[PDB]
RNA sequence: GGGAACAAAGCGAAGACACCC
């Protein structure tokens, strides 16, 4: 997408990353 | 959100609260997608059989909240209406099929660390994300239960709330309601032999199902918090506006509307 | 083959699979 949408100023941005976004990530695999 | 979570701080910074001017109360939820847009739930602002219909001067958005009721000071924004758009097919009469309505603001909020737009899927990241058993993310201000006893505790949460759900197969969607399923919708939610739980729930339409895609790391906007039949049940989904279905009509409005 | 098809009526771990050129 345009722009920086969807990049989160916390997050992406800082390079961190929440506490269960990883479930999501899992989930492409399993 | 039933069996969710709190959410962090700026988890969720395209989160959008619709708020009513008089009485002083939470509508529904909304998602920031650009300094000017707002995308939600068609039934969020027409409902004939609630007796439902708001104009733009009825309501505000409340952007970068966390607290469900605490103003936020130097945090959110709290923005007015120019304009209300609700989907021209939308279908209140029968099955909220295109559940979808965009809000285009005053003015251009300034985005900052807890505001910041989603993006919608272009048609290659809607066809691969977009599949059963891969896993999306749905966040609101609504319901913890579909019913309870508020002299044994609060039906609403204190603060913004989150659950991880899996996309479910197509006719599995319909096979667990007698209400028609349209091309326009999907659903999403745990099997009863999966142990998980969880769901949207009243008051969290609107809000966003969004999706990260591991191969660019961007949220994506795959679809509207629309409707149940309670929330949490056992064989039963929640179910979601398919964004990327009715992008065109997403695209029009805004190409046309600045 | 392309456009259009405000994913309209329809048709599976769903994938544009009557209008115009
Ligand atoms: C307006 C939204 O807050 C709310 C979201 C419900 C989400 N529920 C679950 N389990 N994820 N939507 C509604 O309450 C809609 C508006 C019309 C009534 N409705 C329903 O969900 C009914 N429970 C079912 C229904 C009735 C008419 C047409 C479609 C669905
Ligand atoms: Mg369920
Ligand atoms: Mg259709």
């Amino acid at each position: 997408g345009e722009a920086d949408c969807g990049l989160r100023p916390l997050f992406e941005k800082k390079s961190l990353e929440d506490k269960t976004e990883r479930e999501l990530l899992e989930s492409y695999i399993d | 959100i039933v069996e969710g979570s709190d959410a962090e701080i700026g988890m969720s910074p395209w989160q959008v609260m619709l708020f009513r001017k008089s009485p002083q109360e939470l509508l529904c939820g909304a998602s920031l997608i650009s300094d000017r847009w707002v995308l939600t739930a068609a039934h969020c602002l027409l409902y004939p059989p609630w007796d439902k219909n708001f104009t733009e001067n009825d309501l505000l958005v409340r952007i970068g909240k966390h607290s469900r009721t605490r103003y936020e000071r130097n945090i959110e924004k709290i923005s007015m209406l120019e304009k209300i758009y609700i989907h021209p097919r939308y279908n209140w009469r029968e099955n909220l099929d295109r559940d979808i309505a965009l809000m285009k603001l005053k003015k251009p909020v300034a985005f900052s660390d807890y505001i910041h737009p989603v993006c919608l899927p272009d048609r290659e990241t809607a066809a691969s994300l977009l599949q059963a058993g891969y896993k999306g993310r749905v966040t609101g201000w609504g319901n913890l239960k579909e019913t309870w006893t508020a002299n044994v505790g609060k039906g609403q949460p204190s603060v913004l709330q989150v659950v991880n759900l899996p996309i479910v197969e197509r006719p599995v969607c319909k096979d667990s309601t007698r209400i028609r399923i349209t091309d326009n919708m999907f659903c999403a939610g745990y099997k009863p032999d999966e142990g998980k739980r969880g769901d949207a729930c009243e008051g969290d339409s609107g809000g966003p199902f969004v999706m990260k895609s591991p191969f660019n790391n961007r949220w994506y906007q795959m679809g509207i918090v629309s409707w149940g039949e309670g929330c949490d049940r056992d064989g039963k989904y929640g179910f979601y506006t398919h964004v990327f279905r009715l992008k065109k009509w997403i695209q029009k409005v805004i190409d046309q509307f600045g």
